């Protein structure tokens, strides 16, 4: 299990956005897209970099939607990526942040006033270092990595 | 007493990829032979490449931690089903410039 | 003829093939048709350095011993990465975490033997080719590998009934099947390049003897 | 548009040092003025030995 420190009160309409696609109580977009990250499939995976997953649509990593739209705005930068854990969203640029997030698996402060980073791994290191020593071609994972279950885990 | 590989890149031990790599770009740039001309230049430099090829592999950097450099060159005894009783030693290929060609993708950083 | 495969191409062919309507590329001694993949990511700008290095060889983009792109690590990041000092192509992930990427093409066409079309000569010699009948003379350059089948396959624009015709080399008939090595005309090349002269003047001839037309 | 070296010398871009002087000293040969006395002979030669003196150092070679 990765359980998932949320910095809300630096990034609300982002944690709310990653929380709500946590727990899918959201449940289907205007688009038919359902709004959860159960069976989203981590698509892209990085030595020494990051784990991408949260394309809750096709699992390819070129869609994803948000509980806000399609895209939403970039709230702040100020939570650094300096450290192995940061979880952030990947975007197409500046102000498409969608329901894709990214995990770092070192520091990463390249990644600064770029994505927006809005939380932490707190639990599940031994989780996080087999999905980073999962093989990959092109990045993409070779085993089928899964989000088996999400939401909260303290409800 | 065996060569210290951190020592050399100038780390520490437990310093992540990142930090072993950041460490041999460095040092590699510095001593460079297209940049240093000092005669103890090159021996650095190879100390450094053969440094940098042990920590960068996370099998030779395990072994280098828990059995040292004469353990890593030396092999190791196999404990389960193997008809050679020791495993075959790192031995350093003596390229330093392959080293700098892997990491920077060339002869020119 | 209409459905023979060949299997090597000479560098002066692949680098016709140079257009984005027909696009050849060679790397590792293998040449790839890349014109599909022209066709659908045509418009993208990571088709761009693909059509600049279009009828060019980029085994200097690949490493040799694992038949991928060569990889060197960023100094900032402290990461593995494919080296593009012409800028980012085709199927090559993108610095970043990014979702306008897609990592669903699988096989990238590096990789694929889709687009291979053949092999590449990168060895190759002219070779000279007289009628005995009407004292005409050709130079062709072919690979060593090649066949005299090959050859008189690319001798037919020049001679059609050259198929008819007995093909000899110092008095001695030449078996078809074979190579110009196999068949006895030796590679002098690196000796003339040790002996410094020009080659062009004593370039081996193939003499053709003429049968029938039948 | 430069003068690509690689085509003035004949050769791939990954050739390596032994290739480009092999491929100098056949070319530089060819088309000498001594030996060649055709009028675009110099200019080739020319151009032939600029090549070379780029490829020939590894920080020219690097650069270009």
């Amino acid at each position: 299990r990765l359980i998932f420190e949320l910095y809300c009160d630096v990034c609300p309409k982002t944690c709310k956005n990653f929380q709500v696609l946590c727990t899918g109580k959201a449940g289907f977009s205007q688009r038919g897209i359902r709004l959860h990250y159960k069976n989203s499939i981590f698509h892209r995976i990085v030595q020494n970099g990051w784990i991408q997953g949260g394309d809750i649509v096709y699992g390819k990593g070129d869609n994803g939607e948000s509980i806000y739209g399609p895209t939403f705005e970039d709230e702040n930068f100020s939570v650094p990526h300096n450290k192995r854990g940061v979880l952030g969203m990947a975007n197409k640029g500046r102000h498409s942040n969608g329901s894709q997030f990214y995990i770092t698996l070192q520091a990463t402060p390249y990644l600064d006033r770029k994505f927006v980073a809005f939380g932490q791994l707190i639990e599940g290191t031994e989780v996080l270092k087999q999905l980073e020593l999962v093989p990959t071609q092109n990045e993409r994972p070779i085993h089928m990595c899964r989000i088996t279950d999400s939401g909260d885990p303290y409800a | 007493m065996g060569q210290d590989y951190y020592s050399v890149l100038g780390i520490t031990r437990n310093s992540e990829d990142a930090q072993i790599k950041q460490a041999y770009r460095r040092l590699a740039l510095k001593h460079h032979p297209l940049k240093s001309n000092e005669p103890s230049s090159a021996e650095i430099f190879r100390q450094i490449a053969e440094a940098y090829d042990v920590l960068s592999d996370p099998m030779k950097r395990g072994i280098y931690d828990k059995f040292g450099e004469e353990g890593l060159k030396g092999g190791i005894p196999l404990e389960f089903g193997s008809q050679t009783p020791w495993t075959t030693g790192y031995v350093f290929h003596g390229k330093p410039e392959k080293v700098f060609h892997e990491f920077f993708g060339g002869n020119n950083p | 003829l209409e459905y023979f495969q060949r299997r090597y191409f000479t560098p002066a062919e692949v680098a016709q093939h140079n257009r984005p309507e027909d696009l050849w590329v060679s790397y590792l001694g293998r040449v790839y048709d890349l014109t599909s993949l022209a066709q659908e990511y045509k418009g993208n700008l990571l088709l761009k350095p693909i059509v600049e290095v279009a009828g060019q060889d980029i085994s200097h983009w690949f490493d040799p011993k694992t038949r991928d792109i060569r990889k060197h690590i960023d100094p900032l990041t402290g990461c593995l990465r494919y080296c593009t000092p012409r800028g980012r192509f085709v199927h090559v992930p993108p610095q970043l975490p990014c979702s306008d990427w897609a990592n669903d093409f699988g096989k990238p066409w590096w990789q694929g033997s889709y687009y291979e079309v053949g092999r590449l000569s990168a060895k190759t010699r002219s070779i000279r080719i007289i009628n005995t009948l009407t004292s005409q003379e050709h130079t062709l350059e072919v690979g060593v590998l090649e066949s005299i089948w090959e050859i008189l396959h690319r001798y037919l624009p020049y001679n059609s009934h050259a198929a008819s015709y007995t093909w000899k080399y110092e008095g001695k008939n030449l078996n078809m099947d074979f190579t110009l090595e196999e068949n006895g005309i030796r590679d002098e090349e690196e000796e003339f390049d040790y002996l410094s002269m020009d080659g062009t003047l004593h370039t081996p001839a193939i003499l053709l003897y003429f049968n029938d037309d039948l």
